[PDB]
């Protein structure tokens, strides 16, 4: 809620960022292999932004980003349902 | 010195080995350690990676994988276990420290592998002090000669390192499986002997370090 | 596997001058390459990281520029300690991989060799050998021609010389030579000489030494 | 609703992934002509992560991207709605 | 239509030597090459799938590289039951292609 | 054997001929069958792709399309119908089974077309033992030798595969639109005649397998 569903993301941000680089390192040819753009990627993941820079090639890579997806756009289907709450109680009041 | 491993191996051909890398320092969860190899007069080729902490290695794809990497968790150590070897496989090796953003940070001083069937030999250090009758120059040229010692290599210093001003120490040459080198120093006339100047030949590959002081000729 | 490709192999270049080393990637790779100095017999040591980024300890000389698949080491002026190989490494996408390298070499005023000769030790003798070594230090350039004699008469054997890679104090190069034979051989004789010719001097080098 | 807006989505994930190498498999330059990518492209295509991997270019091919995107995204607007309330509700009391 | 090209057309090697196949895509595939052996009148036989892992049943000599455009067979040894032609071909974007292969000799 | 097609066909000049392709194993609904073709001395030249269960099938973009391809969803047996040949239609056609992955794991034995006007010939098989005065050594070659047979292949064994080792078949010869080949076998002089020895030569154009033993010249 208030900033719960807001930890979790986080949680999962890290994690999936970890993760991945751990998946990804090893396959000849992946982009998604320092913990940096590793992270930046999950951002770009759990928000649907689908930007293009890095994605998985591994099959487990794949899985660590289908859970960012799913924790995340639900995290972020609660973060952006409260940011829209309190920043439109605030000029509503 | 951050990364640490051992001087020099000497291997059998067909026998095997096991290479070791203590890292003081951080021990960070996310660190990973790579294996840098580098044969004589080439370049740096990557061998592998390891992350300590979870476990995982991934090797080189194109390279004959000879190798197996490993860790001890709560030692702060890592190992590379190379198996069979064939003269091919002498070389310099390097351990790297990278913290996971990309480039090596710190690198270990490097482990020499000579794979023969040849016997360990530690060296003989004999001084070299300029001729009776030499006419001195304001600076005074001396060395001293390590002499039939396998395998490579031999730390050679002088006063055991005080005195780096002026030195060259030379490669060595090979000759019926024994080595041999010297070493060049210089110091100003005035000051020798009336200062007392020593080389000092650590061998790593058959653990002997050996003092030599370059005395006149008494 | 991404290849890196380092031209030129060698850079001549002229104390204090400025120095640019081409790295070409075979595809792009953004900024993700990072540079390191590898001197004679140490490890290597990273210079730039990210392209452009410098590293804290490093002298202000060096200057990491480019992007995309062309790549530049450069050193705003030069001097002797600089001299070293020097590699490139990607880290864009794996594996990691490593650069041909480039050694750096410097055109220097022209030097004449510091000849010294050295009798075989006292303790040497009691085994069963007597090698007499002769240092040529610090001369440039590298091409000089050593010469043996023993009592005048031009001995071509038991000679093993060595030369240093381009020492980086002064950028100059040495040389040494043992003389192998045996202790019986060595009391025979009486004279032993050693001559270079360089190019500095049309007039050989010359030394000297006489067990009698 | 509790898992069967989740199954219907994989359902469709499922036969999105087969029709796709059907449709795609025939027209020189496609992609999406291997069963496993084909999976793959159905989840970057349900959630609309739009990563830009693969994607189709037959017709056919598109009108199985159009299903995949309707009953995925109202799917995933009802797994993630679903998702939100148990593990919000859950760290809620 | 991707094209593989398998250069050179024939490899001379000796006994117990390390040898390597190339193969280079007209465009990037990633890793969806694999490699095929064919002996003299018998079919072809899968050796390599995407361009690394290995087939179960498959001498351990074969080891697959390479990611890209460029990629590698290689054999860690050679004995000669190994003289075939070997054949890439690319899974990556339709049709499925093939190399113009390369024979081993000893 | 898992793909498996006939041994070889022929086909008058402008006629049409269909290919067959029984598959045990496992039948799967996401299966594929492809079909390539290697003329003579040549590569693999895919020609088409068709899963039987569904049914499409799709064909090479860059050949001329001569063929169509066909499956029975209850037989697993699947279908090529090749349509007005000429003889650049004559070579090798293989089926391949892929599982939908991108390879082609299983392969068929490859059926044999020969595109001709000229008749089919069942061949003739002489046997081939040493003459009656050749010095035999520790080991014995003998052979048998298939003459005038038409269109190729024909399978050669040796005591029906039980003696597989030593053999060479020799590439066939043309003549007058018929071929000849032969096949070599050995032995060591010890075993034989104590151990008898027959070779089996299959033509499957012509449906005949025929027997010769390798007898001494009696």
């Amino acid at each position: 809620a208030a900033g719960a569903a807001t930890v979790l993301l986080v949680i999962v941000l890290l994690a999936g960022s970890y993760l991945a680089v751990l998946a990804e390192r090893g396959a000849p040819g992946a982009q998604l292999i320092t913990y940096p753009r590793a992270l930046w990627w999950s951002v770009e993941t759990a928000t649907t932004v689908g930007y293009g820079d890095l994605y998985p090639v591994t099959l487990w890579g794949r899985l660590v980003a289908v859970v960012v997806m799913v924790a995340g756009i639900t995290s972020f289907g609660l973060v952006t349902a409260a940011l829209a709450t309190w920043f439109v109680g605030r000029e509503q009041e | 010195v951050q990364l640490q491993q051992p001087g020099a191996e000497l291997v059998k051909p067909g026998a095997s080995v096991k290479l070791s890398c203590k890292a003081s320092g951080y021990t960070f969860t996310s660190d990973w350690i790579h294996w840098v190899k580098q044969r004589p007069g080439h370049g740096l080729e990557w061998i592998g990676e390891i992350i300590p902490s979870y476990g995982r290695a991934n090797y080189n794809e194109k390279i004959q994988k000879k190798a197996t990497l490993t860790a001890d968790k709560s030692s702060s150590t890592a190992f590379m276990q190379l198996s069979s070897l064939t003269s091919e496989d002498s070389a310099v090796y390097y351990c790297a420290r990278e913290r996971g953003d990309g480039y090596f940070a710190v690198w270990g001083a490097g482990t020499t592998v000579t794979v023969s069937s040849a016997k360990t030999t530690p060296p003989s250090v004999y001084p070299l002090a300029p001729g009776s009758a030499a006419q001195t120059n304001s600076m005074v040229t001396l060395g001293c000669l390590v002499k039939g010692y396998f395998p490579e290599p031999v730390t050679v210093t002088w006063n055991s390192g005080s005195l780096s001003s002026g030195v060259h120490t030379f490669p060595a040459v090979l000759q019926s499986d024994l080595y041999t080198l010297s070493s060049s120093v210089t110091v100003p006339s005035s000051s020798w002997p009336s200062e007392t100047v020593t080389c000092n030949v650590a061998h790593p590959a058959s653990s002997t370090k050996v003092d030599k002081k370059i005395v006149p000729r008494d | 596997d991404i290849l890196l490709t380092q031209s030129p192999a060698i850079l001549s270049v002229s104390p204090g001058e400025r120095v640019s080393f081409s790295c070409r990637a075979s595809q792009s790779i953004g900024t993700d390459i990072h540079w390191y100095q590898q001197r004679t017999n140490g490890s290597p040591r990273l210079l730039i990281k990210y392209a452009s980024e410098s590293i804290s300890g490093i002298p202000s000389r060096f200057s990491g520029s480019g992007s995309g698949t062309d790549f530049t080491l450069s050193i705003n002026s030069v001097e002797s300690e600089d001299i070293a190989n020097y590699y490139c490494q990607q880290s864009n996408r794996w594996p990691f991989t490593f650069g041909s390298g480039t050694k750096l070499e410097i055109k220097r005023a022209d030097a004449a060799p510091t000849v010294s000769i050295f009798p075989p030790s006292s303790e040497q003798l009691t085994s069963g050998g007597a090698s007499v070594v002769c240092f040529l230090n610090n001369f440039y350039p590298k091409d000089i021609n050593v010469k043996w004699k023993i009592d005048g008469s031009e001995r071509q054997n038991g000679v093993l010389n060595s030369w240093t890679d381009q020492d980086s104090k002064d950028s100059t190069y040495s040389m040494s030579s043992t003389l192998t034979l045996t202790k019986d051989e060595y009391e025979r004789h009486n004279s032993y000489t050693c001559e270079a010719t360089h190019k500095t001097s049309t007039s050989p080098i010359v030394k000297s030494f006489n067990r009698n």
